[PDB]
């Protein structure tokens, strides 16, 4: 650190000429003080992009944590410097870095009200659901400080990702149902065919939502798909009733998504939902209620003749 | 008075306004961090107290620093130092010399430096320290 | 219990006439002793199906646990009485009931070497992966006591279910990859089209394995599908290399499945694997290695002209 | 309410007529003998005619409601000389974003005035086309930047052949 504090003073003061001469003399770029503050940290805190650029040209550490846990990305997000946030992310800065409080840079940018920083951070995969030591998400810090547009963006993104996961879940339940109905002790081929058709339709619904999210410039974020509630359904009637309950749940979440889109003043999302999703749900619920009442009138489940003939005449 | 025509009454205002002064090449607050004599107004404002003092008697077994108010004040200090609003190695000389030049706008001081600021001829004023979480400072 | 011990003596001794007269007098069927032993428990321990049948006709409790945790299904599985196991399962006996040791009835039937009980229990959804207080699965208890055919059945079932889950996993990775390549900052349409095609092919592979498992009379058992490792792939080259690594993993698990099938003397499974799976894996690995070497020779990823022209000429 | 809605629809008609003339300028820039890119020119002529159709649809709507069409001058585009394919694609993206923003203000005004027919007209014929156009133009910009344009003349030639061809 023979020229390391000579880099610290120029990083505090912002002289491109001084750091150019120090790199002409080969000054060390990883000069850490007693508390871990690097020349890159002061370059970020100051807001001069050129010293940051040349520090990264000579191989400064992009993810150097101090004694408090802050990286240059943290300080850049605090003070609202967009270009250095962009070039730090361009050089492999960890977007979900936690400090001593567990606060990611997205927490800071949502707490202080910087839109463009929030959007660039969301583009690189910042976690929407990260909680700090108090159990606060960035959505909570944005509503507590009156940054309502940030909270709108953060709420809509989470809601669309949950709808994608919910459509992927329903396809797997139908797969389970379909392969229950061609076991050799449940020999109903048209039930199995019907539920395989529903499985593929739900896969298409999820893919449509993914395409929509890519057209808007939002960030798809996938989660686990959990296993269905049963491996063993019990009859055709019971499986039809479970399918009706499932489609009603999906319709309810779609209505909540539409109300959220109407609060956020997004007419394109509202028209997308009511054109491709809201009428199909109504049709499906009408058809499944039809199937349930006909099966109950014929005398199922305690009549094995009823499910055989329903298999032949309605599903055939 | 020139750098700030309207002083703030909350310490919670000091970080935000500091974001303004770095936009002018200035610093918000710079004082002697090497003494508890300077820092005790903030940390002991909302529950800290050196010794319990009642009826003209100082209780020796009742040294109050393990209190929630002292915790809150010291966390506010580490928030002012972590985000680099101030420096940790600063002291009285750099603070007063920079304020005489007019680089830092706020300082905390007793009477002994008043005439020194009267050497600067800076149009300055003196007021009470801001309150913190409703509990005022305790010099 | 004025006739409850009169039911206990006939349950210990096995008189259909005595219990017929006691039900003509309306004897209570839920007569619990000081340790919880019901008339159904002794009826199961004894092995006379008629007293069990009439006890269930008068509404005896099928899932009555004693002070040690045993139900009638536990004792029936211990002593090797097939018909009463069947009719208990037919009346809603819980197939995954744990005792004080955490040992399910499948643990007992595997520990003692009763094949038909094991198979009827597997038909009703017995958990293959249940561990007792020592961390022993029924497969472990079957190998520790020399019941090698039980262990063969238990091992093959688990292996086919894991291959089903692994094919479902790979389809979701390809879905992620496909929708990465039509983001507005990754504008490569033919990459996205290619990876959607692979996603649907893997869905078909999983469905073929499910159909095979239903033809053999085995029990499909579905698990969670976990999220892919990345949301953000980095280039066409990096995604092609990840896809190659994935297909090599799938091929390795298929080879282990084939070796297991050859140890179990199952020529039909061996021919199924090598006819529908082993040549497709070789073709896919050859094609993906082709893509990787051509992309590396053209100069990708650090040439944006290379991936554009690969998109046009090879994937077009 | 009546006076505000009328003015807003007339301004949207003039704004659609403006955008058609910018695309005409762009199209005939790309077939100068020192800018010999035929598929760029063909693309921008197509956009010019589409915007003419958008304006005519708004005029037909205004005649069905019994409102008064009122036409103004159409001002000349900002440039006669665009600079490359990349620069013209970026200007076209900026233009379509401006048009989309004015359409969103028109929709909010229609929702304040309790006019469901105007709201459904806007979101059925205008709001999805804008989203499609913005997605396609951003695609073109990122591909042209990755290929190495404008300082690579090989990039714009091959983009002309393979994407616009």
């Amino acid at each position: 650190s023979e020229l390391g504090k000579e880099l610290l003073e120029a990083a505090r003061a912002g002289q491109d000429d001084e750091v150019r001469i120090l790199m002409a003399r080969g000054a060390e770029v990883n000069a850490a003080d007693n508390t871990g503050t690097t020349p890159l940290h002061l370059a970020a805190y100051s807001g001069h992009l050129e010293i940051v650029e040349v520090l990264l040209k000579y191989g400064a550490e992009v993810n150097a944590a101090d004694v408090f846990g802050y990286t240059p990305l943290h300080l850049a997000a605090y003070w609202g410097h967009l270009e250095i946030v962009e070039v730090l992310l361009k050089n492999g800065a960890d977007v979900n870095a936690r400090d001593s409080d567990g606060m990611t840079p997205l927490h800071l940018a949502a707490k202080w009200g910087h839109l463009e920083i929030v959007e660039v951070l969301l583009r690189y995969g910042a976690d929407v659901e990260a909680q700090d030591k108090f159990g606060k998400t960035p959505f909570d810090l944005a509503i507590d400080n009156g940054n309502e547009d940030i909270a709108e963006v953060l709420q809509a993104l989470l809601a669309i990702n949950r709808q994608i996961n919910l459509e992927l879940y329903a396809s797997y339940v139908y797969l389970s149902m379909s392969y229950y109905f061609d076991r050799d002790d449940v020999a109903l081929k048209n039930f199995a065919k019907y539920f395989l058709h529903q499985s593929h339709e739900e896969r298409e619904h999820a893919e449509k939502l993914m395409k929509l999210q890519n057209q808007r410039g939002g960030a798809i974020s996938l989660q686990d798909i959990k296993k269905p509630d049963c491996d063993d359904w019990e009859s055709g009637l019971n499986a039809m009733e479970c399918a009706l309950h499932l489609e009603k749940n999906v319709n309810q979440s779609l209505l909540e998504l539409h109300k959220l889109a109407t609060d956020c003043n997004d007419p394109h999302l509202c028209d997308f939902i009511e054109t491709h999703y809201l009428n199909e749900q109504v049709k499906a619920i009408k058809e499944l209620g039809d199937h349930v009442t006909n099966l109950r009138k014929m005398g199922a489940p305690e009549s094995g003749l009823a499910e055989y003939l329903f298999d032949k005449h309605t599903l055939g | 008075k020139d750098l700030l025509p309207n002083p703030p009454k909350t310490w919670e205002e000091i970080p935000a306004l500091d974001k303004e002064l770095k936009a002018k090449g200035k610093s918000a607050l710079m004082f002697n961090l090497q003494e508890p004599y300077f820092t005790w107004p903030l940390i002991a404002a909302d529950g800290g107290y050196a010794f319990k003092y009642e009826n003209g008697k100082y209780d020796i077994k009742d040294v109050g620093v393990d209190n929630a108010g002292a915790k809150a004040g010291l966390t506010f200090l580490v928030d002012l130092i972590k985000n680099k609003h101030m420096n940790a190695d600063t002291d009285y000389s750099i603070a007063e010399a920079a304020f005489n030049k007019g680089e830092t706008a706020m300082t905390i001081n007793g009477p002994w430096a008043w005439s020194n600021i009267d050497t600067s001829k800076v149009n300055y004023g003196v007021t009470v320290l801001p309150t913190f979480k409703g509990q005022p400072s305790k010099p």
